[PDB]
RNA sequence: UCCAUGGAUCUCCGAUCGGGAAACCGUAUCCAAGCUCCGUGGCUAGUCUGCGCUCUUUGGACUUUGAAAACUUAGCGAACU
RNA sequence: UAUUCCUCAAUGACCGAUAGCGUACAAGUACCGUGAGGGAAAGGUGAAAAGAACCCUAUGACGGGAGUGCAAUAGAGAACCU
RNA sequence: UCAGUCAAUCUACGCAGAGUGAAUCGGUCCCUAAGGAAACCCCGAAAGGGCUGCCGUCCGAUGGGUACACGAAAGUGACGA
């Protein structure tokens, strides 16, 4: 060969001779040509750079002309509230009244422990639920669990939540979502950044290339 | 066909017959679902009970009969839930979400529905998942405030705010110096 | 007295292979003399080939 | 103890079957027949840490047993594996061991059908294979 | 010693009745690792010891006499 | 002339072979079929 | 010799630790606990204590359910005649 | 109530070596086919081997005598009753 | 005795015994092509079909390799008529 293609640019393809997946002919009077190599083309060009075209080469893979291009361009005290106007406890959203578990293995018991992991839970992964606070969204709130002795009035900055206006997220896959449950199972002087483009009419080489973006 | 004993089998084996009493093995044949189904795209979505039909077409003038088939009406959605604040994407018929309109949400409809009409082991699943985090849920309370500590909390926040700010940039800047 | 050391087995890990240690990207820094023109190949004083096919002319 | 090696054997039980040299004089290796999982270090350590040998090389083959078909009956014997170890010294065999003397004669049934110079060596080493 | 086997035990291939690259092997146990080469490396610690006693003037011989002495 | 039967073993095992007839539902249908009869050979 | 009961040894594929042209290849699983022997380090030096692995006992971490004629219950379902 | 991959005992105006299971006998064997697959043949000396020492003629006894045995054309080497 | 286009003393025929020696030869081992398959995801009355990549695994010579192990924004191995 006189001129090989860049080898940072080469792949290797094979040919599929109008046969789909199944082996079966779908694309008729194809197959046994020459050997060919697949070269990489930067079809986007979305990078606004300056570029000076070093040479216009051969691609057998498509009817025009590519040309190879070098870019030369591109602790406060915090106020702490004692007084609170009223208290809401969420205990008729189960549906169902029920005392708290820690003893008798129950059906709700060994449906957990089948479903469990491998080997509280409002934080980190989901939070709080914005239901919770429904009837009145722009109202600063503190969520805390439920004490069978009066609990103190003592709220510090950190504990005292409010969905801005931002919140008047992702989301779960129904037969997917087990599986993530457990677990989830300018450079030197030596160097050139170099890409290949397709040429245009009249576009030799050590002219010069632009890539031009919004203003 | 016997799949209340193919999903009994599989439970069995997961949490350990030696810890099963004879009454907890009585009752738990009885939330396991003894339904059929057995396409395989009804046991990864909820169908509510839709399934395949086979039968014939017969032509007009010759009687002529040949082999069909009727579909339940599958589409892909995305449903909102209220504990977990965001979309679950599953595969409904229109059965199904009509009975979820009735319901109240995909949360209520699971909470609702008993663990025999669940049909699937996903949605045995995803109704003891729900039915968990409202348990979790039903332990919980919140505590409102006058409109003089939300205009101090709000300063308060306002304060902290612009020190985290100055304090990252002078970080930013320091760090580049 | 051998303070000499035995030659060690092989592990059997996964290894990454070259192709995906290469930053993404259009660009590929190519090796550049700032007077000549762009090579697309650069051996060096260890590159040698053909090793099975001299082996076979010395056979025959 | 077990602190001396991996692989410690106290009850050896590698059966190691002779088989009778051409010559008497001057025996510069000798083969022998053995189970097909032995290996060429197996036979070399149980040879000099049993007999006494002084062991140079040992040299294996296998062979396939003996068979015969009739149309539908087979009948066969077992597979062993031919050793040849060389000696670094030549050893000797007496004429008057059981059944040396019979061997030699019985062999000898079947196949019945001077210039020396200077610096000429009498008992060369005959040691055939690679 | 002759023993009888099946006539179809014949089929079961054997690197002697096989192509050139088919390898069987006779399980004998392995005394160290293969290269990535082509070659072999022995490892010392996986070859066998033998702990034989010195057997000169032991008293015990392989039979035991059977000439009548008593009841 | 040519005829039908050109013989190679690899062929022979990658066609007819225990573990090709092991891979695929029909073959494990050979090979419950054989063992009922009572085949000598198996497999090929 | 033989019989009854209980023991010691008990290769490989099918097959399930990974690969595979079935009867072959490669394989010290991993982590806490407490014990004889082992080697090495450090003290003001005497029933002084502190570091390790190899192999042993007892637990718990990963997974290996599994075959089979007809009967039973389900799904799809012909054509010759 | 249904069936028999299985076990134990019993019965037959069921068959009797071209019959009865494909197989009374080392049969899913030999053999045919790339493969799925197809698929045989072949029972009997005598009560007991006492299975014919010895002689003659041929290269060689399976022959002609002799002898064993009730009987030897009852003298065979997966085969010798009629 | 059978077979050999024999009446054969001979033999690829019957009985009995013996014979194949490897750091370098040919394989095993490492690496991949065409191709095959698992996992994840997608589809489907069942059985199953697709997908092999954006982060991704195990096999597969008719090809590329011959005196440690680990890592890579370094070169390459590297090829037509
Ligand atoms: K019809
Ligand atoms: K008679
Ligand atoms: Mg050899
Ligand atoms: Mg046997
Ligand atoms: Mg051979
Ligand atoms: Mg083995
Ligand atoms: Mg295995
Ligand atoms: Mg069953
Ligand atoms: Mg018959
Ligand atoms: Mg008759
Ligand atoms: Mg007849
Ligand atoms: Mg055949
Ligand atoms: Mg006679
Ligand atoms: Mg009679
Ligand atoms: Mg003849
Ligand atoms: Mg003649
Ligand atoms: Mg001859
Ligand atoms: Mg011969
Ligand atoms: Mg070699
Ligand atoms: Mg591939
Ligand atoms: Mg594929
Ligand atoms: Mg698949
Ligand atoms: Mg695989
Ligand atoms: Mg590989
Ligand atoms: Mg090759
Ligand atoms: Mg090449």
């Amino acid at each position: 060969g006189r001129a090989r293609a860049l080898r940072q640019f080469t792949l290797s393809t094979g040919k599929s001779a109008g046969r789909n997946s199944s082996g079966r002919i779908t694309v008729f009077h194809r197959g046994g040509g020459s050997k060919r190599l697949l070269r990489r083309i930067d079809l986007k060009r979305s990078t606004s750079s300056m570029g000076i075209v070093e040479s216009i080469e051969y691609d057998p893979n498509r009817s025009s002309q590519i040309a190879l291009v070098r870019w030369i361009k591109g602790k406060i005290l915090e106020p702490t509230t004692n007084t609170i106007s009223g208290l809401f406890s969420f205990s008729f959203l189960p549906g169902k009244v029920d005392k708290r578990k820690v003893t008798k293995t129950l059906v709700k018991d060994v449906f957990f422990s089948a479903f469990s992991s491998p080997k509280l839970a409002f934080a980190s992964s989901f939070d709080f639920p914005r239901i919770p606070v429904a009837g009145v969204s722009t109202a600063f709130f503190a969520p805390r669990m439920r004490q069978k002795v009066r609990g103190k009035s003592t709220f510090s900055l950190y504990e005292v939540q409010k969905w801005r206006t931002h919140s008047i997220k992702a989301g779960l896959s129904w037969q997917s979502f087990r599986r993530q449950d457990t677990l989830g199972l300018a450079c030197k002087v030596d160097r050139a950044p170099v890409t290949y483009i397709i040429a245009s009419h009249q576009l030799e080489a050590g002219k010069m290339v632009m890539n031009c973006d919004w203003s | 066909a016997f799949r209340g004993k193919e999903m009994m089998k599989k439970l069995v084996k997961k949490v350990g017959a030696e810890n099963i009493t004879p009454e907890l093995k009585e009752k738990l044949k009885a939330c396991v679902p003894d339904t059929k189904v057995v396409m395989g795209r009804a046991k990864r979505g909820l169908y509510a009970g839709r399934h395949i039909q086979y039968g014939n077409r017969v032509s007009e003038d010759g009687g002529n009969k040949s082999r069909r088939c009727w579909k339940p009406n599958v589409q892909e959605k995305r449903l909102f839930s209220y504990i977990f604040d965001s979309h679950i994407k599953v595969k409904v018929t229109t059965h199904a979400l009509r009975c979820i309109d009735k319901a109240g949400g995909i949360d209520e409809y699971l909470l609702k529905t008993p663990y025999q009409k669940m049909d699937t082991e996903m949605g045995l699943y995803w109704k003891t998942k729900v039915e968990a985090r409202y348990a979790e849920l039903g332990q919980m309370e919140v505590a409102f405030f006058n409109p003089e500590d939300e205009a101090k909390l709000e300063q308060g926040f306002k304060d902290l705010n612009i020190a985290k700010k100055d304090a990252r940039r002078e970080a930013r800047r320091t760090f580049r110096k | 007295t051998d303070t000499r050391l035995p030659k060690r087995r092989p592990m059997a890990h996964p290894k990454k292979k070259r192709f995906k240690l290469k930053p993404p990207g259009p660009y590929a820094y190519v090796q550049y003399t700032p007077g000549e023109p762009i090579a697309s190949n650069n051996p060096n004083k260890g590159s040698v080939k053909r090793r099975n096919a001299k082996k076979r002319i010395g056979q025959r | 103890g077990s602190r001396l090696g991996r692989r410690v054997v106290h009850f050896a039980n590698l059966p190691i079957k002779l088989l009778m040299p051409t010559k008497l004089t001057n025996i510069h290796e000798f083969a022998l027949r053995t189970i097909p999982s032995a290996t060429k270090i197996e036979i070399k350590r149980v040879l000099e840490s049993l007999y006494g040998f002084e062991v140079e090389k040992v040299n294996t083959l296998n062979m396939d047993g003996k068979k015969k078909k009739r149309g539908g009956l087979l009948i066969a014997k077992a597979d062993y594996k031919k050793a040849y170890v060389t000696l670094k010294n030549p050893l000797s065999i007496s004429g008057d061991l059981f059944p040396v003397k019979f061997i030699e004669e019985d062999r000898k049934s079947k196949v019945k059908g001077k210039k020396s110079h200077w610096l000429d060596q009498k008992e060369r080493r005959e040691v055939g294979g690679y | 010693s002759f023993r009888r086997k099946r006539a179809s035990s014949l089929d079961i291939l054997s690197p002697k009745r096989a192509p050139r690259d088919f390898y069987k092997g006779k399980n004998c146990k392995p005394t160290g690792f293969h290269t990535k080469k082509g070659g072999y490396v022995v490892q010392p610690d996986k070859l066998p010891n033998y702990v034989i006693p010195d057997l000169t003037g032991f008293k015990l011989k392989p039979y035991v006499s059977q000439c009548p002495i008593e009841v | 002339p040519k005829r039908t039967f050109q013989p190679s073993t690899i062929r022979r095992k990658r066609n007819h072979g225990f573990f090709a007839r092991k891979a695929t539902k029909g073959g494990r249908r050979v090979i419950a079929r054989r063992i009922a009869k009572g085949r000598h050979r198996v497999t090929a």
